[PDB]
C-alpha cells in the first residue's frame, strides 16, 4: 500500500532519501483527508439542487458567519504549522555537513554531460590514503600591465581582477570518469559509507537529481559567488546496484542527454576500482575488472542522431 | 534634398568597385522605384517553356508582368469609366472613403508594391532581420496572391 | 537623392490622384501622360544609378 | 607544450566532448571530428565565440567568447597535436599576430575581396544572406588574425582558402581591405549600413518624403 | 589581384583544398603576363569576357559518394574538381556563392541555387537550367586545363537554344 | 525550423582534406596522403606516406589494425596496437606537434605506401582499412598540407 | 478616499515588516550575508505603496467625503458634469506600433531602427497628448 | 510537445524546436493569455461593476491593449526566424539566456 | 460652431439602382462602391490555383508545398463558405 500511496515515489537507498520519504507519505496523507473533505463539501453541496418544490422563496441568503470562519482560518494554520514542523525537523537532515566525509566525489556537470573527480577518500574504517589533484587549477587574471590605451588603464580584471572565462572555481582530480555523449558516466560509490558530493558546473546551470537519493540539488556555475552551498552529503547508501541519474533543470539542447548513473558497490569493490583505475584504465575497464557491468545498465546512450526520421 | 545630400552617404561609387563579370556582391539592388521589377524577377517561380528546338526563359514572365503593370497603369481611368460606367464631367474629387471599391483597388496595389519592393530587398531583410532567405522568397510568393487580397478586403471594409 | 525623391513624389502624387479620383472624364489623358513619365522616371533613374560603370 | 597541451585537454574535457567527442573524433550528428582542423580553425572560431554553441540550427551564430586567449591557445594547441593541422600565424613575440597581417597592398586586397569575399559578404565587409537561414557575417567585429584564420579555415558554408590558394600575402591583403573598409569613415553622410539601394530607398521614403509632405501639409489647407 | 601584371596564373590542383571554391579563367600560353601591350589586351578580353569566368569546386571526398551527373558530363570532373560556370543560367549574374557542407552554388542577384553536389541544376529560384560544367583536367606537370568545351551553351537562355 | 531534425550545422564535415570512414568499430579520421608531387603524377616507385587517425569508439578491443594494406603495398612502420578508446596518429600531418621532446615505439606508426602506379593530387584512391573487426575502403585524397605555391614558370606573351 | 489610502497603508505596513525581517534574517543565518536583492526589491516595493498610500491620504485629507465614499449617497447627488474622456482615438495604435518597431530594433540589434522607433515614438506621444489641443487650421 | 512526448522515441521533434515549445508554451500561455485577459475580463466589466461609464484613461487602455497584441507578436516571431524562438524555458535562467548560451 | 455646413452637387452618371445600397455603403452615390460577387470569388479560386500550381517548380524543398497547400485550401475555404452563404441567403 506504501508503494501506491506513495505516488511514485522510489523508496529511498539512503537514510536521508528514508525520512524524506516518509515525510512525503505523511505529506500525502494529509492532502488527501484535506482533499477528500473538502470534495465531500462540493459534492454534497451539489446534493443541493434547486428543488422543483422550492416555490417562491429564496434560501436564506446568510453569508458572514464569522465563528465558522474563525475556525476554519484557525484549522489550516494548525495543520500546516505542523506540516512546516515536520519540514523542518526533516530539513534538518538535507546536509549534516559532517567534517569527516568518508568519500568525497567531485561533480562537474559541465554542457550535456557529467564528470565525477573522486576528490578524497577516507573511509572511517581506516583505509584509502586518495587526494585530488591540487594542479590544474589556472586562473584567468588579465593583469597585463597596459591595455589598448598607452597608460593609466592598467586594467586588472573585470570582476575581481578576474575575466568572466575563469574556471577557477572548478575543481579537477586525478581520477575523472567524464561522461562522453556515447558512454554514459557511472559513478561509482562504496556502499555503506558518508559520500559527500561537491558539486560545479563548467558552463551553465543545470540540476544533479539521483530519483533514488530523493533528493537533487542545483549544480551553479559559480555556487560560492552566488551564495549557494553546491556541496551536500548523503550518510550512508545501504542498497548496492545502479541507479539511473538525470539531470533536473534547463541546461541547453541536449539537456535529456545527461543521464548519468551511480553504481553502489561494496567497500572492496570500490577498493579494486579506485586501485585499478590509479592504474591506468578506464572506467569501463575498471568496472569489468570488479566484475560488475561496464556501460550504464539503467540507461543506455542516446542516439546522438537527431531523430528519428533523419535520413542517418 | 541638400541637407540629405551632405548629411546621408547615396551610392559609395569608391566602395563600388569597378564592374567586372567575374566579381558581385550579395545587395545587388536597384533604386527602390525598379525595385518592384527586381522583386518580381525574384518572386516569380522559375517557369521556363521550351517549344520546339528553343527556350523561353523566366525573364519573358517578368517582361510581360512589367507590360501588363504598365498597361493597366496607363489605361485604368478608361478601364474604369467601363466599368463603372461614368464619363461624366467630374470637377469635385471624391474622398478615397467615398469610392471603397477603387480606394480598395488602390491598397491592393500598393500592397503588392511593396510586396514586391520588400522582396527586392529579402536579401539585407534575411540578413538583418533574422529569417531565412528561402523563407523570405516564399513570404514573397505566397503573399503576392494573399496579401493583395488581404489588404482589399481590409481596405475596402476601412473605408465603409 | 534629387532622383529618388523625383521618383517617390511620382508616386506619391500617383496615390494622391488615383485615391482622389483627379482623372475621370477630363485630365484622363493628363493621367496617361503622367503614367507615361512615371515610366520615363524610373528607366531615366535606372540609366542614371548605371551610368557610372560600377 | 606540455602543460599547454594538458589545459587544452582539461577545457575540451569539460566543453565539447558532448558533441565533439573525446578523442576529438566528432559525433555522429552533432558535431564533425576536429582531426585536421588545426589550430587556427580553434582559434578563429572560439575567439569569435562560434564554438561554445548551444543549437544545432542552419548557422552557428558568433558570441562573446568563453574563453581568453590563454585558454583558447590552449585549446589550439590540444587540437593541432590530436589531429595536425593549419596554425595560426604569431608574431615575433609570440603573441597572436594583428598588426603583422596588414597586408602592404589595399589596391589588391580589394581586388581580391571582390573576386573571392564580396561574392556573399558584401562590397565592403557588411553582411550577406545565404540560401536556408544561413547567412555572412559582417566583418567589422573581425581583427586580423581572425581574418586571416577565417580564410585558413572555412568556417561554415565558407569556402575553405588554403595558402596554396591564396598565398600568405594574399590573405595579408584581403585582411589590410578588410580592417581598412571596417575602420574607413563613409565619405558624403551617413553610409546607411553598406548596402545602397535599400538603406537609400527607406531613408528616402522616410526621412526625404516625410520631411516633404510634412512641409506640404503645414503650407497648404486640409479639406 | 596583382594590379595589372601577370594578372592570370596558371593552376594546380593541389592548391585548392577540400570544401574549396576558386574563380578561374581560360588563360592561353600565347596570352601571357600584362607586361606587354599585345598582352594586357588579351588578359583583359579574358577578364572581361561574359561567359568567361568558371567555378573550380573541389568536392569534400566524404561527399564524393553523393554527386550525380549529367548526361554527357559523367567525365567532366577531374577527380573531386568539378568547373561549372560562374554565369547564372538565369539572366547571367555570377553565382558566385559557394556554401560548402551545403555545396549549394547562390546566385546573389535573384537568390538562386544550384546543387553543385549533382550536375548544378537550381533547387531553388528563378533559375530553371543547370550551370555549364566545364570539362578539366590536368596537362603535363599537372596544370588544371579544361579537357574541352561547354556542351551546351553557358550564358543565360535564349529563344535559339536548346537544339 | 532550419532547427530541426535535418539540420545545416549538425550534418557538416570538418573541413579538411582527409577523409572520414566511420564503417567499423574503429572510426578513421583525416585519412589522407602526403605525396609531395613534382609533375602531373607521383610516379611509382617513390614513397608517400599515409596519414590518418583511428579513434576507437568502444571500449570492450579493436586495437589490432591488422593490415590496412591496398593497390601500393602499405606497410606500417613501428606498428602498435593504439586504439583502446583513444587515437591512433599513424604519422605527422604537417603543423603536427611531437607534445614532448622524447617519443613512445620511436616513430608512431607511421604508414608508407611504394606506390607501383601513378598518383596526382585531385584523385581518390581507395584503401581498404582492415582492423579485426572488419574491412572498409576509404577512397583516400591526395593532400598537400602546408606546403606554399610551387613557382609557376613566368608566362612569355606570344 | 480613507479606504483606498488605507489598503497601500496596509501595503506599507506588511511590506516593510516583511522587508525587515528579511534584512535581518539575511544578515544573521544566510550563507552569504544579505542577499541585496530581495532584500532591495522588498524595501522599494514598500516604498511603491507607500508613495502611493502618501498621495492617497493627502487627497484623503484634502478631499471632503465624496459621494463615492460616502455610505447613503444617492445617484443625484453625484450626478453632475463628469470631466473629459477621451472618445475615439487611433494614437494608441500608432504608440504600439513605435514601440514595437523601438523593441525589434533593441532586440535584433540595429541603431537604425531603434533610432527610428524613438522618432516614432516621440512622433505618436505628441500625436496622442496634441490630439485634443491642435486648434483649427489657421491657414 | 505532447505528441513527441508520446513515444520514446524523437520522431519527429528535434532536441532544441522542442526546447522551443514549451518555451513558448509557457510564455504564451502565461505572459499572452493568462495576464493579457484578467485585464480583458476587467476592461470587459469593471467599469460596469463600479457603475462608472469608461476606465480613467481609455486611450491608455486602448494602448495597453495594442501594447499587448504587438508585443506578443514579436516574441512570437521567434519562430519564423531560421534558428527558432527562445530555447531557454519560460523561466530563462540566467548563465543559458546569455549571449553566450542561445545566441 | 466655427464651421459651415457644404452643399455639394457632384456630376452623376450604372444608375447605382442596381447592386449596393446606401444603408450597405452609406456613400453609395459618392463612388464605385459595388465589386460584383462573382469577380471576388474567381479571383479567389485562382489565386488559390496559383498558390497550388506554384508546387510545381525547381525546389526540393517540402514545406514550402505545404505552405502553399494550407493558403489555398483557407482560401477556398473561404470562397465556398461565401458561395454557400449567399447561395442559402445568408444563412449559417
Ligand atoms: C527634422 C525636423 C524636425 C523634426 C520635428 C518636426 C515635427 C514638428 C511639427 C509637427 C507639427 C506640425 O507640423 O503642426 C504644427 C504646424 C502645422 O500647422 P498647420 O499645418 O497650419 O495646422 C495643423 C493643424 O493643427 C492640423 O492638426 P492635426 O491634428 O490634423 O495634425 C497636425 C500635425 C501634427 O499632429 C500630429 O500628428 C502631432 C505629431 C507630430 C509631431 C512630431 C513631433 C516629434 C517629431 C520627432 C521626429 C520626427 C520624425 O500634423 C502633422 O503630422 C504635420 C506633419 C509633421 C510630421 C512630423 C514628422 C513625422 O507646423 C509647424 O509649426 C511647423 C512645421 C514645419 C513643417 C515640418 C514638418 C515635417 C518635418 C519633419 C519630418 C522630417 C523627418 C526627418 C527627421
Ligand atoms: C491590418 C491591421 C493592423 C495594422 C497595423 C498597422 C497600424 C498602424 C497604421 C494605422 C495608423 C493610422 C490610422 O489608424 O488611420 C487613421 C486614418 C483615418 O483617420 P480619421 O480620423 O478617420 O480622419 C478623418 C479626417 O481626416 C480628420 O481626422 P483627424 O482630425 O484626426 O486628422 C487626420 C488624422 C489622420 O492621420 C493619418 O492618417 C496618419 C497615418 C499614419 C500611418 C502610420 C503608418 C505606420 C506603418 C504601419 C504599417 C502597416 O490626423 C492626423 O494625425 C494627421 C497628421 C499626420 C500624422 C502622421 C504621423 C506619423 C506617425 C509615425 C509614428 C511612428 C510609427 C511607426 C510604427 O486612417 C487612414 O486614413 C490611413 C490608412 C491606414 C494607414 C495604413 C498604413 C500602411
Ligand atoms: C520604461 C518605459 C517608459 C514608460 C513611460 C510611460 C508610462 C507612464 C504611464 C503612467 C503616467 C500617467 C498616465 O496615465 O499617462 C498618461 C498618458 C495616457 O494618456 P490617456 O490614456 O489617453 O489619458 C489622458 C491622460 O491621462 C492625460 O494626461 P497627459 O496626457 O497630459 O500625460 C502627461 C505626461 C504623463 O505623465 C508621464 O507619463 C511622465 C512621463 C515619464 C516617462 C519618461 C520615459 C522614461 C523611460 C526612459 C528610459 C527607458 O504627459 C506628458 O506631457 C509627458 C509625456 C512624455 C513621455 C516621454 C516618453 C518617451 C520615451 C522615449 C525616451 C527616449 C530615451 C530612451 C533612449 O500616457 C502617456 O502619455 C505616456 C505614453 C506612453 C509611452 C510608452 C513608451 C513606449
Ligand atoms: C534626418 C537627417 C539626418 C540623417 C542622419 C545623419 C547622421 C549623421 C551621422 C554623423 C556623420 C556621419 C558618420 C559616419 C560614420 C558611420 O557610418 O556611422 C556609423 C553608425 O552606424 C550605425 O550602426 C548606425 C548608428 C545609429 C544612428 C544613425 C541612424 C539613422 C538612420 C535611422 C537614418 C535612416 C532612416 C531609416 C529609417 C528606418 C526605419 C524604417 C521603417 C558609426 O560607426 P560604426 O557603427 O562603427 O560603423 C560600422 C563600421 O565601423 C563597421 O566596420 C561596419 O562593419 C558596420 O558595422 C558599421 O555599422
Ligand atoms: C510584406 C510581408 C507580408 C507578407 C504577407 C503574406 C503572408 C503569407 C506569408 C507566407 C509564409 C510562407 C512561409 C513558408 C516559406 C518557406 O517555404 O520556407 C520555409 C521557412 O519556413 C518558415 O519559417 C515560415 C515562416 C512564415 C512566417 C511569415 C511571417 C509573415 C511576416 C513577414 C508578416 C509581417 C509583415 C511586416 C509588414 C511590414 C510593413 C512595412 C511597411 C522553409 O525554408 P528552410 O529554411 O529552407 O527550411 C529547411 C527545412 O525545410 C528542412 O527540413 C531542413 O533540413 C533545413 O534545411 C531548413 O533550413
Ligand atoms: C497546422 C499544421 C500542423 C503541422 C505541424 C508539423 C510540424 C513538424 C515539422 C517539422 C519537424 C522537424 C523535422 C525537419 C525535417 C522534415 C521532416 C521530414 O523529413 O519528413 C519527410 C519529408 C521531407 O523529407 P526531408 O528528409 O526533409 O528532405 C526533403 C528534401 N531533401 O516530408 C514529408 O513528406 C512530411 C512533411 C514534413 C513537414 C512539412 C510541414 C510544413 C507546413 C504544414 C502546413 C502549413 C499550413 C499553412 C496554413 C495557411
Ligand atoms: C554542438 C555544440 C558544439 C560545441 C559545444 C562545440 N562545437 Fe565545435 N563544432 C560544432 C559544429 C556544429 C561544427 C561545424 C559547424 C560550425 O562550426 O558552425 C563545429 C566545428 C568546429 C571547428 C571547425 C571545424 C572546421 O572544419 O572548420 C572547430 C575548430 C571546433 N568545432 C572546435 C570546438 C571547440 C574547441 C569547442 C569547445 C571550446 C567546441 N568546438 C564546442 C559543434 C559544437
Ligand atoms: C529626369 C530625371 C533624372 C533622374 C531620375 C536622374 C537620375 C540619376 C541618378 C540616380 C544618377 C546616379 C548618380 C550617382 O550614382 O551618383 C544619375 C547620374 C547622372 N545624371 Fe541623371 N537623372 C535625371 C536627369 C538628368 C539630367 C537632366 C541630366 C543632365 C542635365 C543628368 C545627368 C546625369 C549625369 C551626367 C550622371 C552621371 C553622374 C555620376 O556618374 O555620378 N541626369 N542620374
Ligand atoms: C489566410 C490568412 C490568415 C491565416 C489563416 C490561418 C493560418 C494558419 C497557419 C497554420 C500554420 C501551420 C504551420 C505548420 C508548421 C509546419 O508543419 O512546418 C514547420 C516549419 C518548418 O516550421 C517553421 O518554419 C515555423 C512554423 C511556425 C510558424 C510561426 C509563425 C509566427 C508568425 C509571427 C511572425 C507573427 C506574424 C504576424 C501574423 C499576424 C496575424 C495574427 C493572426
Ligand atoms: C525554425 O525556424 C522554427 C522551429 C519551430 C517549430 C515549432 C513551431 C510550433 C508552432 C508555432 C505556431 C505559430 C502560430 C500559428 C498561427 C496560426
Ligand atoms: S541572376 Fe542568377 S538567379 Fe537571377
Ligand atoms: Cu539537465
Ligand atoms: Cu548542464
Amino acid at each position: 500500500w506504501s508503494d501506491a500511496l506513495a505516488l511514485g515515489w522510489p523508496t529511498g537507498i539512503t537514510p536521508e532519501a528514508k525520512l524524506n520519504r516518509e515525510l512525503w507519505i505523511g505529506s500525502v496523507i494529509a492532502s488527501f483527508a484535506v482533499g477528500a473533505i473538502v470534495w465531500g463539501l462540493i459534492f454534497w453541496t451539489s446534493a443541493f439542487h434547486r428543488k422543483k418544490a422550492t416555490d417562491t422563496e429564496l434560501p436564506r441568503q446568510f453569508g458572514y458567519n464569522m465563528p465558522l470562519e474563525l475556525t476554519l482560518t484557525v484549522i489550516p494554520f494548525l495543520i500546516i504549522s505542523v506540516l512546516f514542523y515536520f519540514t523542518v525537523v526533516v530539513q534538518e537532515r538535507m546536509m549534516h555537513k559532517d567534517p569527516n566525509p568518508e568519500v568525497v566525489i567531485d561533480v562537474t556537470a559541465f554542457q550535456w554531460n557529467w564528470k565525477f573527480g573522486y576528490q578524497k577518500i577516507a573511509f572511517a574504517d581506516g583505509s584509502f590514503d586518495y587526494d585530488g589533484a591540487d594542479p590544474e587549477r589556472k586562473e584567468a587574471m588579465t593583469s597585463r600591465p597596459e591595455g589598448k590605451d598607452e597608460h593609466g588603464i592598467e586594467k586588472v580584471g573585470p570582476i575581481r581582477g578576474m575575466t568572466p572565462e575563469d574556471r577557477t572555481y572548478l575543481n579537477f582530480d586525478k581520477i575523472e570518469t567524464l561522461g562522453t555523449s556515447s558512454e554514459i558516466p557511472v559513478l561509482v560509490l562504496p556502499a555503506g559509507k558518508r559520500i559527500e558530493f561537491v558539486l560545479n558546473s563548467a558552463d551553465v546551470i543545470h540540476g544533479f537529481w539521483v530519483p533514488e537519493f530523493l533528493f537533487k540539488r542545483d549544480v551553479l556555475p559559480e555556487p560560492k559567488a552566488n551564495n549557494s552551498d553546491n556541496v551536500f552529503q548523503v550518510s550512508e547508501i545501504q542498497q548496492t546496484g545502479a541507479f539511473v541519474g538525470r539531470c533536473t533543470e534547463m541546461c541547453g539542447t541536449f539537456h535529456a542527454m545527461m543521464n548519468f548513473e551511480v553504481r553502489v558497490v561494496e567497500p572492496n569493490d570500490f577498493k579494486a576500482y579506485i586501485d585499478q583505475r590509479n592504474a591506468g584504465k578506464t572506467n569501463a575497464e575498471a568496472l569489468a575488472a570488479i566484475n560488475q557491468p561496464p556501460l550504464a545498465i539503467t540507461t543506455e546512450p542516446f542516439e546522438s542522431r537527431r531523430g528519428e526520421l533523419v535520413p542517418q | 534634398l541638400g541637407l540629405m545630400g551632405g548629411l546621408l552617404t547615396i551610392n559609395p561609387i569608391w566602395n563600388l568597385g569597378p564592374y567586372k563579370p567575374s566579381q558581385v556582391s550579395a545587395g545587388s539592388q536597384p533604386d527602390f522605384y525598379m525595385m518592384w521589377t527586381d522583386g518580381l524577377i525574384r518572386l516569380w517561380p522559375a517557369w521556363e517553356f521550351y517549344p520546339f528546338g528553343h527556350t523561353i526563359p523566366q525573364g519573358v514572365w517578368v517582361a510581360v508582368g512589367m507590360g501588363l503593370v504598365f498597361a493597366l497603369l496607363i489605361a485604368y481611368p478608361f478601364i474604369e469609366k467601363k466599368v463603372t460606367g461614368d464619363d461624366a464631367h467630374h470637377n469635385l474629387l471624391q474622398r478615397p472613403r467615398d469610392v471603397p471599391v477603387r480606394t480598395a483597388i488602390g491598397s491592393m496595389a500598393i500592397a503588392l508594391y511593396l510586396l514586391l519592393t520588400f522582396a527586392c530587398m529579402n536579401d539585407i531583410i534575411a540578413l538583418k532581420f533574422h529569417i531565412s532567405l528561402n523563407a523570405t522568397t516564399w513570404i514573397g510568393r505566397i503573399g503576392m496572391v494573399v496579401l493583395p487580397a488581404i489588404v482589399y478586403f481590409v481596405a475596402y471594409r476601412w473605408a465603409i | 537623392w534629387a532622383a529618388l525623391m523625383f521618383a517617390a513624389s511620382i508616386m506619391v502624387h500617383l496615390a494622391r490622384i488615383f485615391f482622389t479620383g483627379a482623372f475621370r472624364r477630363p485630365r484622363e489623358a493628363n493621367w496617361v501622360i503622367g503614367s507615361l513619365l512615371l515610366i520615363l522616371a524610373m528607366f531615366e533613374g535606372f540609366f542614371g544609378y548605371s551610368l557610372p560603370d560600377d | 607544450q606540455s602543460a599547454l597541451l594538458r589545459t587544452g585537454k582539461q577545457l575540451f574535457e569539460t566543453s565539447c566532448v558532448s558533441c565533439h567527442g573525446a578523442n576529438l573524433q566528432g559525433v555522429p550528428d552533432r558535431g564533425p571530428s576536429l582531426i585536421g582542423t588545426g589550430e587556427a580553425a580553434v582559434y578563429f572560431q572560439v575567439s569569435t565565440g562560434r564554438m561554445p554553441a548551444m543549437r544545432g540550427e542552419a548557422q552557428a551564430p558568433s558570441k562573446p567568447p568563453h574563453f581568453d586567449e590563454s585558454q583558447i591557445d590552449a585549446l589550439g594547441a590540444y587540437v593541432q597535436a590530436n589531429g595536425g593541422g593549419p596554425t595560426v600565424p604569431r608574431d615575433d613575440h609570440g603573441a597572436v599576430a594583428q598588426e603583422s597581417l596588414i597586408g602592404g597592398d589595399v589596391a589588391r586586397g580589394g581586388d581580391l575581396f571582390r573576386l573571392n569575399c564580396a561574392s556573399c559578404h558584401n562590397f565592403t565587409g557588411k553582411g550577406g544572406a545565404l540560401s536556408s537561414g544561413k547567412y555572412a557575417p559582417d566583418l567589422g567585429d573581425a581583427n586580423p588574425a581572425q581574418i586571416y584564420t577565417a580564410m585558413l579555415t572555412g568556417p561554415q558554408n565558407m569556402p575553405k582558402f588554403s595558402d596554396r590558394q591564396l598565398t600568405p600575402d594574399e590573405k595579408r591583403d584581403i585582411v589590410a581591405y578588410v580592417r581598412e573598409s571596417a575602420e574607413t569613415p563613409s565619405y558624403g553622410g551617413y553610409g546607411l549600413g553598406g548596402f545602397g539601394p535599400a538603406p537609400e530607398g527607406m531613408a528616402m521614403w522616410i526621412i526625404g518624403m516625410v520631411a516633404a509632405i510634412g512641409v506640404a501639409m503645414w503650407i497648404g489647407s486640409r479639406a | 589581384g596583382r594590379p595589372g601584371e601577370s594578372p592570370f596564373v596558371k593552376m594546380r590542383p593541389e592548391d585548392i583544398d577540400a570544401g574549396g571554391m576558386e574563380t578561374v579563367f581560360p588563360w592561353r600560353e600565347s596570352d601571357g603576363d600584362g607586361t606587354t601591350v599585345e598582352s594586357e589586351h588579351k588578359l583583359t578580353e579574358i577578364a572581361m569576357g561574359v561567359r568567361n569566368p568558371v567555378m573550380l569546386i573541389r568536392i569534400k571526398p566524404a561527399d564524393m559518394h553523393r554527386v550525380i551527373k549529367r548526361k554527357g558530363q559523367e567525365s567532366f570532373n577531374f577527380g573531386e574538381l568539378f568547373a561549372y560556370t560562374k554565369v547564372c543560367s538565369h539572366l547571367g549574374c555570377p553565382s558566385s556563392l559557394y556554401e560548402q557542407q551545403t555545396y549549394r552554388i547562390l546566385c546573389p542577384c535573384h537568390q538562386s541555387q544550384f546543387d553543385a553536389l549533382e550536375f548544378a541544376k537550381p533547387i531553388f529560384g528563378p533559375a530553371a537550367r543547370a550551370l555549364a560544367q566545364l570539362p578539366i583536367t590536368i596537362d603535363e606537370d599537372g596544370y588544371l586545363v579544361a579537357n574541352g568545351d561547354f556542351v551546351e551553351p553557358v550564358g543565360p537562355a535564349f529563344w535559339e537554344r536548346k537544339s | 525550423c532550419s532547427a530541426g531534425q535535418i539540420s545545416q550545422t549538425t550534418t557538416q564535415e570538418p573541413a579538411v582534406n582527409g577523409v572520414n570512414a566511420q564503417a567499423g568499430q574503429v572510426s578513421l579520421r583525416n585519412v589522407h596522403l602526403r605525396a609531395p608531387q613534382q609533375t602531373d603524377y607521383v610516379e611509382p616507385g617513390t614513397t608517400v606516406e599515409l596519414l590518418f587517425v583511428a579513434a576507437n569508439d568502444s571500449t570492450e578491443s579493436n586495437k589490432l589494425k591488422s593490415i590496412t594494406s591496398d593497390v601500393g603495398e602499405v606497410t606500417l612502420t613501428g606498428d602498435s596496437t593504439v586504439p583502446a578508446d583513444g587515437v591512433l596518429i599513424v604519422g605527422e600531418p604537417d603543423g603536427q606537434i611531437q607534445a614532448v621532446e622524447n617519443a613512445e615505439a620511436a616513430d608512431a606508426v607511421t604508414a608508407e605506401v611504394e606506390l607501383t602506379k601513378p598518383i596526382t593530387n585531385g584523385l581518390l584512391y581507395d584503401f581498404t582499412f582492415t582492423f579485426e573487426d572488419g574491412e572498409t575502403t576509404v577512397a583516400v585524397p591526395i593532400s598537400a598540407g602546408e606546403q606554399p605555391r610551387r613557382p609557376v614558370p613566368p608566362a612569355g606573351p606570344g | 478616499m480613507h479606504i483606498e489610502a488605507r489598503l497601500f497603508e496596509i501595503l506599507t505596513a506588511f511590506f516593510a515588516l516583511a522587508a525587515v525581517v528579511y534584512a535581518v534574517l539575511t544578515a544573521m543565518f544566510a550563507t552569504g550575508g544579505v542577499e541585496w536583492a530581495g532584500t532591495t526589491a522588498l524595501v522599494l516595493t514598500t516604498g511603491l505603496t507607500l508613495i502611493t498610500g502618501t498621495f492617497f491620504r493627502f487627497v484623503a485629507r484634502r478631499l471632503d467625503t465624496r459621494p463615492e465614499d460616502y455610505e447613503d449617497a444617492e445617484i443625484s447627488d453625484g450626478a453632475g458634469e463628469l470631466g473629459f474622456f477621451a472618445p475615439h482615438s487611433w494614437w494608441p495604435i500608432l504608440i504600439s506600433l513605435s514601440f514595437s518597431t523601438a523593441a525589434v530594433g533593441a532586440a535584433l540589434w540595429l541603431p537604425w531602427l531603434i533610432a527610428a522607433g524613438v522618432a516614432f515614438v516621440i512622433t505618436s506621444v505628441c500625436g496622442l497628448v496634441f490630439e485634443y489641443y491642435w486648434g483649427p487650421e489657421k491657414h | 510537445m505532447r505528441t513527441e512526448l508520446a513515444m520514446p522515441g524523437l520522431q519527429f521533434l528535434s532536441n532544441e524546436q522542442f526546447n522551443q515549445l514549451f518555451t513558448m508554451h509557457g510564455t504564451v500561455m502565461l505572459l499572452f493569455y493568462a495576464t493579457p485577459i484578467v485585464f480583458g475580463f476587467a476592461n470587459l466589466v469593471l467599469p460596469l461593476q463600479i457603475g462608472a461609464p469608461d476606465v480613467a484613461f481609455p486611450r491608455l487602455n486602448a494602448l495597453s491593449f495594442w501594447l499587448f497584441l504587438f508585443g506578443a507578436l514579436i516574441a512570437i516571431a521567434g519562430f519564423i526566424t531560421p534558428g527558432g524562438a527562445a530555447d531557454f524555458g519560460w523561466t530563462a535562467y540566467s548563465p543559458l539566456t546569455d549571449a553566450i548560451h542561445s545566441p | 460652431m466655427s464651421s459651415t455646413q457644404d452643399r455639394s452637387q457632384l456630376d452623376p452618371e450604372v444608375e447605382r439602382h442596381t447592386g449596393v445600397d446606401v444603408e450597405d455603403v452609406p456613400s453609395a452615390e459618392w463612388g464605385w462602391s459595388h465589386m460584383p460577387i462573382g469577380v471576388m470569388h474567381i479571383g479567389g479560386l485562382l489565386s488559390a490555383a496559383f498558390l497550388l500550381v506554384m508546387m510545381r517548380g525547381n525546389h526540393v524543398g517540402h514545406v514550402e508545398d505545404w505552405f502553399l497547400i494550407g493558403f489555398a485550401a483557407v482560401i477556398v475555404a473561404l470562397v465556398g463558405r461565401n458561395w454557400w452563404l449567399r447561395r442559402r441567403g445568408w444563412i449559417r
